RNA sequence: CGAGUGGCUUGCUACCUCGAUGUCGGUUCCCUCCAUCCUGCCCGUGCAGAAGCGGGCAAGGGUGAGGUUGUUCGCCUAUUAAAGGAGGUCGUGAGCUGGGUUUAGACCGUCGUGAGACAGGUCGGCUGCUAUCUACUGGGUGUGUAGGUGUCUGACAAGAACGACCGUAUAGUACGAGAGGAACUACGGUUGGUGGCCACUGGUGUACCGGUUGUUCGAGAGAGCACGUGCCGGGUAGCCACGCCACACGGGGUAAGAGCUGAACGCAUCUAAGCUCGAAACCCACUUGGAAAAGAGACACCGCCGAGGUCCCGCGUACAAGACGCGGUCGAUAGACUCGGGGUGUGCGCGUCGAGGUAACGAGACGUUAAGCCCACGAGCACUAACAGACCAA
RNA sequence: GGUCUUAAGGUAGCGUAGUACCUUGCCGCAUCAGUAGCGGCUUGCAUGAAUGGAUUAACCAGAGCUUCACUGUCCCAACGUUGGGCCCGGUGAACUGUACAUUCCAGUGCGGAGUCUGGAGACACCCAGGGGGAAGCGAAGACCCUAUGGA
RNA sequence: GCGAAAGCCAAGGCCUGUCGGGAGCAACCAACGUUAGGGAAUUCGGCAAGUUAGUCCCGUACCUUCGGAAGAAGGGAUGCC
RNA sequence: GUGGAAGUCUGUUAGAGUUGGUGUCCUACAAUACCCUCUCGUGAUCUAUGUGUAGGGGUGAAAGGCCCAUCGAGUCCGGCA
């Protein structure tokens, strides 16, 4: 699996899946990503993110 | 009851206010008790995903208001662990009003539902739009 | 009315004092069923990671499916049964009769023992066989020790010594089996005693926490609400009633917490290998790198990293053995981050 | 109607304390009783089944959360297997609380000529002490057993280490006209309790990194202060619970009870002798402590001019002193350095762009730059420091 | 009852009251559930007109209640910060003390014993702790009665 | 900055609100920070703590002695260049 | 629009007061203290100094409050052994 946020591979037996109100799903590899997301930031604008890279 | 097939950290308590994820006319539900549960001195009875809880309607249609009904917890903000180790959490806390047979009192369920709730309440599941 | 409520903490692991030996001492052994064999082994705790397993449970609606399981990595290099002690039955229970030692000793066993320079193995063996002829021979055990020097991550070289019982077919048969192991050099391994998938009981001295209060040590509540601001926060209400006018040992009080012996039952052995397959990137925190004989224990094990832990075939298993579980993945992800 | 038991209520008495034994209720924390509410094992039934009612043994465990009231009590709600009662100075103020009773202020009603009163109501109205002894929880130093190392034994001691519920198969089956509707056994899970653990999720994290406000060091750079982080964002190790792991069965002897054989009493009789079974209770099993068990223990080796130990030095798997554990050049114990593994989030400077502005100037953008800064972890590595050396000892 | 005591015999109002014994009065609102709170009723144990009655905008560290918001008050506790606590140098009191004193379970006794009686347990000394007991320390009981006491 | 307000800093004063040394510095206590999900379930009682907050624009109910109620409530904005 | 009234509002301006915490203290720093919270703050306001009223007497927006840690009758000595 791949983190729907930063893009790196999610270590199996790890991570959280957030279920949106509409039913959409978001797999996070860590708290760092979830939190950066809750701040309304987009992974593309964060230089440390594989996405952005 | 049947194994949920997932570990749950009850995220609700007696007195908690949660969303009524159906079209019964009840918008907000207040938890009153958890079916088959017994706590311990000073402990607030707790309820989470997959539990059948007794509830009272706080908001909604006049006729639905103040009524004491039964329901099933379909979503909770506090995480739950699936067999593969992953945690799953929802955007809100929600329950669907149920009857003696556990058939949804309503005709449609609003919002997603946890797959684990299926292994317990079939008719509730077979009325789901989205099952995550 | 005053609602009922279970007392705080168990009264079965006391007194809650500092353990006498950092090396655990089993107070029970498995039953003499199968073929003769040493009934235990030891290793050093390293850390934890998880592994993905194939549901092995025949009664699980998930049997055959992937499954994440926590595991504690324990370095289990070969040990050495350096002697065979014999006990004799007497009106006062069992008492050591004699011992049969060897001559081949690990270079540094003299850091702990005054290694034998002159011993009569045969005389010892004779005395034992006579005892057995007379029918006064009590169980048979082996004096065993570890080789910390084989484990780099562990500072000590001084070996840990413990006695492990030998249960086997007949007394004559296992007596012979014992002597055979010893005579060689006593060198034996985890393989020889356990098979992945079996249940074992792991004993060990828990992590020490020094002195702690009733709240942490016994689980009593903290003062609540207004009471929490009056000058008392983590002290119990009282040491007892007016009468009896004395404090009962059953009231939760401050004291040593941690560093006690514990024998955790029915621990499943997920796998027994060798190498660095289970090691974590960056190395196990506060431990080091694993690359040698190891054992993966399901769940947790008492004690801190580096402490000696002991294995014994479960004495009261609930489930039947389900040998060699399929391991599809062992996480090596860094434990830092 | 008659005979009793208890000492929870109330009343009686006036034995004890007026050079004071701190009140009610609550709370917290410990032990107990049985007249048993649930759970186990049973008997009867107006016992078809299911659901009950009544009774026996039985105190192992459980007996919970809330709305009114200071309340105890009690009323009420939803859960529950059940939400039992009682004793411990109406257990518990050198533990807490201080809502009520019952100080000094005040109001109302009633009574009184009045001061003022009330077995009426109401608002406000204080909680002292550095533990000598004893007691217990934990930690040491000595002596006794009578040189040391290591490994054991087990007299005894503690435990609830486990209690309980739901679901599935059994089975829409036995039973029953039907409605309805079991069980043995085998499984899965939950709850309460218990012990341990931190890979996972979560909290902390005044280590650390970034952003940014005010001010001061002229600007820049880089910094101090703003309570012991200015605030905001992220967060490693560790510690933790909201996270994770583990916590039987089965034997033995019994109670109530079901029976066998069996006599007194040729019959009958579960009992008088004998015997087979049979409770969550008892014993064992299992976990923990345990040579100071005065019968003060056992075994193996080493040693009595030397075994071993203390001090010392580098350190923690340990730790309030003390104790404990490991390493000490025959070395990786701690530090430096370098890698690895991690945390932040892209440094200074310079270049280009930049709304504009004659210009000066210019917030900010891109590049150089997964940069810069930082790490309580691991590895490599004898470079530095574990040197020198003292002592006790049959 | 359809007057009598003793002059009159409660009018406007308000009312289960900060006044209502019965009392958690009855009905309603509100809550899952409300001896509370508010509204209505009200025969008021024992309301009522400057002993002022009713009512009232504004004001209030005044008494009671409800809602939104908020949150470690709680479920259920954790980690951290600073000052202590702990060890070391120096300084250096007080409270309290009939004696003895390692106690525990029972009993007894002026009926609430470390000391009496019977048993049980108990090798000595020392450190830290939270305060069960010494009917712990502190104060010749404020309550109550008594005194041919006081004010 | 509204300010004799806060915070920071001059001049001027001080290190005498006058005992120190050591242990990652344990339990426990005083002040205090942060706590997931729930959100008064706590309690005599929301006690304690928390929330809100400065300024500008919009907008503002019952009631009223017409003064008030009122900053009612509620909504939006806020830097730098 | 001007004007700028008020036992008017906000306000740790100075200054006055003292509600809650029933916190810290309770052989105290203190025979009435410390901290946070809180009330007033152009007026019946707060305050220095001077000055008057004296014990069954003062003084009292009244609590039997106050009259030098002394008040339902101050303090000292005497009556008094
Ligand atoms: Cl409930
Ligand atoms: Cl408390
Ligand atoms: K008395
Ligand atoms: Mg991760
Ligand atoms: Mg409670
Ligand atoms: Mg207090
Ligand atoms: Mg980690
Ligand atoms: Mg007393
Ligand atoms: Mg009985
Ligand atoms: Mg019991
Ligand atoms: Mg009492
Ligand atoms: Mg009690
Ligand atoms: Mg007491
Ligand atoms: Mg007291
Ligand atoms: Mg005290
Ligand atoms: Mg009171
Ligand atoms: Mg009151
Ligand atoms: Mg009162
Ligand atoms: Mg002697
Ligand atoms: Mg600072
Ligand atoms: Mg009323
Ligand atoms: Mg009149
Ligand atoms: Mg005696
Ligand atoms: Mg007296
Ligand atoms: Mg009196
Ligand atoms: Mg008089
Ligand atoms: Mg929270
Ligand atoms: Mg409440
Ligand atoms: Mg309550
Ligand atoms: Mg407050
Ligand atoms: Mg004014
Ligand atoms: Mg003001
Ligand atoms: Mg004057
Ligand atoms: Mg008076
Ligand atoms: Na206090
Ligand atoms: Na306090
Ligand atoms: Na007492
Ligand atoms: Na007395
Ligand atoms: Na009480
Ligand atoms: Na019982
Ligand atoms: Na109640
Ligand atoms: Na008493
Ligand atoms: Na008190
Ligand atoms: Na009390
Ligand atoms: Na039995
Ligand atoms: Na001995
Ligand atoms: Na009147
Ligand atoms: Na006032
Ligand atoms: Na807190
Ligand atoms: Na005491
Ligand atoms: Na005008
Ligand atoms: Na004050
Ligand atoms: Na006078
Ligand atoms: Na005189």
């Amino acid at each position: 699996r791949e983190c729907d946020y930063c893009g790196t591979d999610i270590e199996p037996g790890t991570g959280t899946m957030f279920v949106h109100k509409d039913g959409a799903t978001t797999h996070f590899c860590s708290s760092k990503c979830e939190n950066n997301a809750d701040l309304g930031r987009e992974a593309r604008n964060l230089e440390w993110t594989d996405t952005a890279r | 009851m049947e194994a949920l097939g997932a570990d749950v950290t009850q995220g609700l308590e007696k007195g908690s206010l949660i969303t009524c994820a159906d079209n019964t006319g009840a918008r907000e539900l207040k938890v009153i008790s958890v079916h088959g549960y017994s706590g311990t001195k000073n402990r607030h009875p707790k309820a989470g995903l997959g539990d059948k809880i007794t509830v009272s309607v706080t908001k909604g249609t006049p006729e639905m208001r103040r009524q004491v009904l039964e329901a099933v917890v379909v979503r909770q903000r506090k995480p739950i662990r699936r067999p593969d180790g992953t945690r799953v959490k929802f955007e809100d806390n929600a329950a669907v009003i149920v009857d003696e047979n556990e058939d949804p009192r309503g005709t449609e369920l609003k919002g997603p539902i946890a797959r684990e709730v299926a292994q317990r309440f079939g008719s509730v599941a077979s009325a789901a739009t989205m099952i995550v | 009315p005053q609602p009922s409520r279970p007392r705080k903490g168990s009264l079965g692991f006391g007194p809650r004092k500092r353990s006498t030996s950092e090396t655990p001492r089993f107070n029970s052994w498995p039953s003499d069923d199968g073929q003769p064999g040493v009934q235990g082994f030891a290793g050093y705790k390293a850390g934890m990671t998880h592994v993905v397993l194939v549901n092995d449970e025949p009664n699980s609606p998930r049997e055959g499916m992937e499954e994440t399981v926590p595991v504690t990595v324990i370095e289990t290099p070969p040990m050495r049964a350096v002697a065979l002690r014999a006990y004799e039955d007497t009106p006062y229970g069992q008492r050591p009769l004699t011992e049969v030692w060897t001559d081949e000793f690990h270079s540094e066993l003299d850091r702990t023992l005054d290694v034998p320079e002159d011993h009569d193995p045969d005389a010892a063996e004779e005395q034992i066989r006579d005892a057995h002829e007379a029918g006064d021979l009590g169980d048979l055990r082996l004096i065993t020790h570890t080789v910390p020097d084989a484990v780099p991550s562990v500072p000590k070289k001084k070996p840990d010594v413990m006695e492990t019982r030998v249960g086997g077919g007949s007394v004559s048969d296992r007596l012979d089996h014992a002597l055979d192991i010893v005579e060689d050099g006593g060198e034996h391994a985890m393989n020889d005693i356990f098979r992945a998938g079996e249940y074992a009981d792991v004993a060990g001295v828990t992590k020490g926490k020094g002195t702690q209060g009733p709240v942490k040590r016994w689980g009593v509540q903290k003062r609540k609400g207004k009471h929490a601001r009056q000058g008392w926060r983590r002290r119990i209400g009282n040491l007892g009633p007016w009468n009896p006018s004395r404090v009962r040992s059953t009231v939760p009080q401050q004291g040593q917490t941690g560093y006690h012996q514990r024998t955790e039952l029915n621990k499943r052995l997920i796998d027994i290998g060798e190498g660095d397959e289970p090691t974590v990137d960056g190395g196990f925190v506060n431990y080091g790198e694993v690359d040698g004989p190891y054992t993966l224990v399901k769940g947790s094990v008492p004690g801190p990293d580096k402490r000696l832990v002991r294995f014994r075939p479960a004495v009261r298993p609930n489930d039947q053995p389900r040998l060699d579980p399929e391991v599809r993945y062992v996480s090596n992800e860094s434990n830092q981050g």
